[PDB]
RNA sequence: CGCGGGAUGGAGCAGGAGCUCGUCGGGCUCAUAACCCGAAGGCGGUGGUUCAAAUCCGCCUCCCGCAACCA
RNA sequence: AGUUCGGAUUGUAGUCUGCAACUCGACUACAUGAAGCUGGAAUCGCUAGUAAUCGUAGAUCAGCAUGCUACGGUGAAUACGU
RNA sequence: CUGGGGCGGUCGCCUCCUAAAAGGUAACGGAGGCGCUCAAAGGUUCCCUCAGAAUGGUUCAUUCAUAGAGUGUAAAGGCAUAAGGGAGCUUGACUGCGAGACCUACAAGUCGAGCAGGGUCGAAAGACGGACUUAGUGAUCCGGUGGUUCCGCAUG
RNA sequence: UUAUUGGAGGUAGAGCACUGUUUGGACGAUUCAGACAAACUCCGAAUGCCAAUAAUU
RNA sequence: CUGGUGACUAUAGCAAGGAGGUCACACCUGUUCCCAUGCCGAACACAGAAGUUAAGCUCCUUAGCGUCGAUGGUAGUCGAACUUAUGUUCCGCUAGAGUAGAACGUUGCCAGG
């Protein structure tokens, strides 16, 4: 992927000089992207849009199915953060302050119409999961990739 | 992955995805919104479009 | 004059040890009587469908601790 | 009237009275208490009247700490009823106070005017009591 | 809801084997296979 | 942050419970499997006496190579299977070491069972 | 004193919320009533069982039925 | 097709009268684009150049008419009977 | 039965407290439940770990969290060996028994290693004679139904 | 029966780690202090009980 | 000294600081083959070796949370005498709480150095 590519670059070279790391193994990098519709033309939607078959979320009359969630890791992952930053992202800035407290960030789209490829407009959320250590450099990291902040 | 999303061209760029040109690697994939220069000025303010209504200096 | 809604109760069990630490017993000899495994059952001592504790073999009974909060009760061959 | 909001069990049996107190030997909250010197159940309604004697007398300047609670229901049986039948229903609420207990503690006011209203409170209990201050070394 | 089955194979009358079942939820003839001391084999015992 | 797993105690923790009814004595000893990124070792525990009797790992310079994993798995059980062999032992329980029965520990338990142990 | 039953729009009745009258607005009438057309509006409470309570558990505040004796 | 029906409401920019359009004028341009898809109980007008419908003019009047008064164009249906 | 009798309530089984740290232990003492359910909620192999809170997101993610969840059902005793959750195969919710024990006035009730016959799951050791355990039941006589190398009144 | 030794069990007491009850502080429910329980227990005796091999009976 | 696998009531844990990595243990690279995801090569599984001690892991130091824990005294209590007092006395046993203190594991077997 591009973005694969560009974090493999000197990306995690600015996160080096800008965080003062002893060794390659300390820069944070992005574990995973979750993506949760909270049913079969939600699930046949997120699944168009995303490109695997997703997981029914049951509940906790309980276990009735309620939401879809996709789970996303390594080469698809990246294409899906690619995607979401050049084709999809401006159809729909973002914000800044949600963020865990830890190093991970959550947005939520309203309309599924901003993906290249519905009769009931139903929103659904993107959780980013990275190995940062700090909401600080988690943000950093990002802001770097690219992400429009 | 368990046994569609094929490789397509989106400037032009290399992307996944369902919704489905030669490429400098030589190979060809399926192919509005360059989003907002200054766009329009801001608005001028009371006392300039008073002044510019009336030529009030 | 009114009246009471209690005065009910199931036939006590009978549960608890049957025989004693250091007792021999031939085999089959149930040792211990219980709801759970308040005991375990270790060395030579099978656990019943009742949570019962009997000896396997002929030998000594030995109950002894298991763990920090936890026992069980063994039986060795006298030899 | 203190009692307790709710209880598992609202028939109970009676506390044992013999023994010396438990817990609450001392003054830990105030500066003066008073100390039971012999058993008795404390009724809720006594420590309603020991308390207002007390507060009425240092006119609500001090502050008081009430150490004992009435946890424990009792039951009564209906008049003029034979035995059996099963247990009667609740009529109040007491606490168990055994010597040593400090029933009451009261602290911002002068010694003397502690002790009177100590004693003031005293006449309200069924128990014998003593004026005590905070033990040090 | 629950009633009582009787179990048997085609080769044999031995008739040996009862059981329940829910009769709304298993409205079939429940097959199973039990051990017939007459054939000394598992045989397809059925319900009558 | 993302925690990891530590493999190595999720294995140790699923051995434990397999250990709760696999146990090894004098008379059919335990053939426990340890498996790391790179090397695979066999022991022969008695332990009714807490004593290991036979030995073998993808490390030991007899049985060490460039090859396979699976192959040196392989190698190894027939390593450790002809030592017990030369000793005493016949019939072993195998303890799989709370991984899978698959790949390179199946591999191991395989070829143990051709070389001679009988399990 | 013992046993049991009831608390439903504002009123009388049905009962895991509907009929009639009452209110509001409009109409008919010289006007009122009657009549006609629309709108709104409710599980006695206190704690619990329960995915969910008018509904079920116990109790509380009143009313209602039988009985409250052999001396 | 709540739409190329509807133009209420609102934003902006103007024109004219008037000393002066904030309360509180009329009109214009661009944008916006509400309720409304023939209307319950009930109730009104009209017998012929009438009803219906379409425009026009005047008084008042600096400016302000969906009102009033007046004018023509198109132009029906029905009345068995008390 | 009954702190006289009547009226009221109760009558069998399970769990807890009273019950005095083995077991047992009464009252018209204090609290509840049962007269079922499940074709998997049984067997086996493999895998897995919960409630709650905070922090972000128009259920999803992170960290603390030894259980503060769940365990068909009342309670108690147990259970993260999981006995709790899921998946594949399956029917041991077998047949003949059974050393030896528990309980017990009797009749009953309970546990049970092992042996044989045939199976199921598992690579294998092995596990499995229903369900985390303890309620969900009713003698004999009589009658119905199926089987039967048994009897069957001179013989068939 | 006693001596010694081993064991099962949760009472007395105590305690607040669970469930429930309760009194004062402080802080932005948490924490601090102090209390209550047959059907509470992080704890836990004396006894009593079950057994094993010497003295007496 | 490291590693595997056992035994022992956490004196063994948890937490906070440092040192380490050649072989090893790892993080890691890939998804072509066995295998695997109610979705995902995350995990499971297989191939490996660019890289890094960053983490897991090992060694050193902290009594901070947890854990262990006396002696002395107290509560309670078997027995005995007095006694009817929400009791007293004698004798034996002897808590719980709290204090001193202990503790940042010990150790069997096998393999490597
Ligand atoms: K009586
Ligand atoms: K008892
Ligand atoms: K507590
Ligand atoms: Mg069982
Ligand atoms: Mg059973
Ligand atoms: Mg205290
Ligand atoms: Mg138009
Ligand atoms: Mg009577
Ligand atoms: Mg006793
Ligand atoms: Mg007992
Ligand atoms: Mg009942
Ligand atoms: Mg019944
Ligand atoms: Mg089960
Ligand atoms: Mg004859
Ligand atoms: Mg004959
Ligand atoms: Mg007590
Ligand atoms: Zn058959």
């Amino acid at each position: 992927n591009r973005l694969k590519e560009k974090f493999n670059t000197e990306v995690t070279e600015n996160l080096m000089k800008k965080f003062n790391y002893s060794s390659v193994m300390e820069v944070p990098k992005i574990d995973k992207i979750v993506v949760n519709m909270g049913l079969d033309n939600a699930v046949e939607e997120l699944e168009l849009i995303t490109g695997q078959k997703p997981l029914v979320t049951k509940a906790k009359r309980e276990g009735m199915p309620i939401g879809a969630k996709v789970t996303l890791r390594g080469e698809r992952m990246y294409e899906f953060l690619d995607k979401l930053i050049s084709v999809s992202l401006p159809r729909v800035g973002v914000s800044k302050k949600a963020f865990d407290g830890r190093g991970n960030y959550t947005l939520g789209v309203k309309e599924q119409l901003i993906f290249p490829e519905v009769s009931k407009v139903r929103g659904m959320d993107i959780v980013i999961v990275t190995t940062a250590n700090t909401d600080e450099e988690a943000r950093e990291l990002l802001a770097n990739f690219g992400m429009p902040f | 992955m368990k046994q569609e999303y094929h490789q397509v061209i989106f400037f032009k760029f290399l992307s996944g995805s369902t919704k489905t040109m030669e490429w400098e690697d030589g190979k060809e994939y399926p192919v509005d919104i360059s989003h907002p220069r200054q766009k329009f000025a801001a608005a001028d303010g009371r006392v300039e479009r008073f002044n510019k209504k009336f030529g009030l200096k | 004059v009114s009246s009471t809604k209690n005065g009910r109760d199931s036939e006590s069990k009978r549960l608890g040890a049957k025989r004693a630490d250091g007792q021999f017993v031939t085999g089959g000899s149930i040792l211990y009587r219980q709801r759970g495994t308040k005991i375990y059952p270790g060395e030579n001592v099978g656990r019943g469908g009742d949570d019962t504790l009997f000896a396997k073999i002929d030998g000594v009974v030995k109950f002894e601790r298991k763990g920090r909060d936890k026992k069980q009760v063994s039986v060795y061959a006298v030899a | 009237m203190l009692l307790p909001k709710r209880v598992k069990y609202r028939r109970q049996h009676r506390p044992k009275t013999t023994g010396r107190s438990k817990g609450g030997n001392y003054v830990t909250f105030g500066e003066f208490g008073l100390q039971a010197t012999t058993t008795s159940w404390i009724t809720s309604r006594q420590i309603e009247s020991a308390r207002i004697a007390m507060t009425r007398y240092m006119k609500r300047g001090g502050k008081v700490w009430i150490k004992i609670f009435p946890h424990t229901p009792y039951t009564k049986k209906p008049l003029e009823v034979r035995m059996g039948a099963g247990k009667g229903a609740v009529e109040g609420w007491i606490a168990v106070v055994k010597p040593g207990r400090i029933l009451f503690e009261v602290a911002g006011v002068s010694e003397e005017v502690a002790r009177e209203a100590l004693r003031l409170a005293s006449h309200k209990l069924p128990v014998k009591t003593k004026f005590v201050k905070r033990e040090e070394l | 809801v629950r009633v009582n089955v009787t179990l048997a194979c085609t080769e044999c009358g031995d008739r040996n084997y009862i059981t329940t079942k829910n009769k709304r939820n298993n409205p079939e003839r429940i097959e199973m296979k039990k051990y017939c001391p007459r054939l000394n084999k598992y045989t397809l015992h059925r319900e009558t | 942050m993302i925690s990891k797993i530590d493999k190595n105690k999720v294995r140790l923790k699923r051995h434990a419970r397999v250990r709760t009814n696999l146990s090894g004595t004098a008379e059919k000893p335990r053939l426990n499997v340890y498996r790391s990124n790179k090397h695979i070792y066999a022991q022969i525990i008695d332990d009714n006496k807490g004593v290991t009797l036979a030995q073998a790992s993808s490390k030991d310079s007899d049985i060490a190579t460039t090859a396979t994993k699976v192959e040196l798995a392989t190698k190894v059980g027939e390593a450790i299977a002809k030592k017990a062999a030369d000793k005493g032992i016949k019939e072993i329980v195998f303890d799989r070491g709370g991984y899978l029965y698959h790949g390179r520990v199946k591999a191991l338990a395989e070829a143990a069972r051709e070389s001679g142990l009988e399990f």
